[PDB]
């Protein structure tokens, strides 16, 4: 994350974090329930084998509420295309149950109409994870959040030298320099409405990081709502 | 010409989560891990820690 605060003891406690062979985080993932992480499709192809740690927000200590879990299923969108990152989405199933607690919470899944017209139409959502703190930097090791507006989709096709589809969407900054960056792909996009943090997307891409007239693209998470849910099953 | 907020478009129909216009009335729902309240609006949490709520 470019700019926002940190994430301070239990304000993102669906917050997950891919780690490779060498126990370093590479990508971020969204906590849907005991068993279930969401995260991009893309961020599949950067790790040979990977983990998924929880509870987790300082890199270099040791949580206590922290745990690592292993992947049994990785369940990516069949329609996903590197040339393009449409279906930017995959379902991770455990081999062991997340343990909530301080800091460990699954977000809520919204439905999908009512995410469209409520949800999406709020102004503002807020994004996290433990990516790059500026474009050209080292990962985070302290896990960051950010509230990003939403964007129109007539400025968001406009600012893009890319196709954005209609799986995606566009929140952030015209100037300010706030945005998500590499490394907080696959992390959570949520909206919070009346005290409840419901998931809205997946960290995707973007040209650059917080570029001035550049926006976050994200997967929309209420086009593969019902996905999602027979993923789970 | 806009149209006036009544239903689900007024204050989400007064529900706390979910709301849906059916038979011409709202109609209110929760998310998995919740079951609504006696008085079909607000969301009760079954259980300790449900989704979308921040551990403070
Ligand atoms: O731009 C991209 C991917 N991509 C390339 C490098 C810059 C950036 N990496 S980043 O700065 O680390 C980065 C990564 C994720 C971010 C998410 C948010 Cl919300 C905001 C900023 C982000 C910045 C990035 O995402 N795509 C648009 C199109 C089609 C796809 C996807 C594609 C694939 C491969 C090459 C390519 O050129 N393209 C062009
Ligand atoms: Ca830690
Ligand atoms: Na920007």
């Amino acid at each position: 994350i470019v700019g926002g605060q940190e994430c301070k003891d239990g304000e993102c406690p669906w917050q997950a974090l891919l780690i490779n062979e060498e126990n370093e985080g590479f990508c971020g993932g969204t906590i849907l329930s005991e068993f279930y992480i969401l995260t991009a499709a893309h961020c599949l192809y950067q790790a040979k084998r990977f983990k998924v740690r929880v509870g987790d927000r300082n890199t270099e200590q040791e949580e206590g509420g922290e745990a690592v879990h292993e992947v049994e299923v990785v369940i990516k969108h069949n329609r996903f295309t590197k040339e393009t990152y449409d279906f930017d989405i995959a379902v991770l199933r455990l081999k062991t149950p997340i343990t909530f607690r301080m800091n460990v919470a699954p977000a809520c899944l919204p439905e999908r109409d009512w995410a469209e017209s409520t949800l999406m139409t709020q102004k503002t959502g807020i994004v996290s994870g433990f990516g790059r703190t500026h474009e050209k930097g080292r990962q985070s090791t302290r896990l960051k959040m950010l509230e990003v507006p939403y964007v129109d989709r007539n400025s968001c096709k406009l600012s893009s030298s890319f196709i954005i589809t209609q799986n995606m969407f566009c929140a952030g900054y015209d100037t300010k320099q706030e945005d998500a960056c590499q490394g907080d792909s696959g992390g959570p996009h949520v909206t919070r409405f009346k005290d409840t943090y419901f998931v809205t997307g997946i960290v995707s891409w973007g040209e650059g990081c917080a570029r001035k007239g550049k926006y976050g693209i994200y997967t929309k998470v209420t086009a593969f709502l019902k996905w999602i849910d027979r993923s789970m099953k | 010409e806009l149209f006036t907020r009544k239903l689900c478009s007024l204050d989400n129909g007064d529900c706390d989560q979910f709301c849906h216009e059916e038979q011409n009335s709202v109609v209110c729902s929760c998310a998995r891990g919740y079951t609504l309240a006696d008085n079909g609006k607000a969301c009760i949490p079954t259980g300790p820690y449900p989704c979308g709520k921040q551990t403070l």
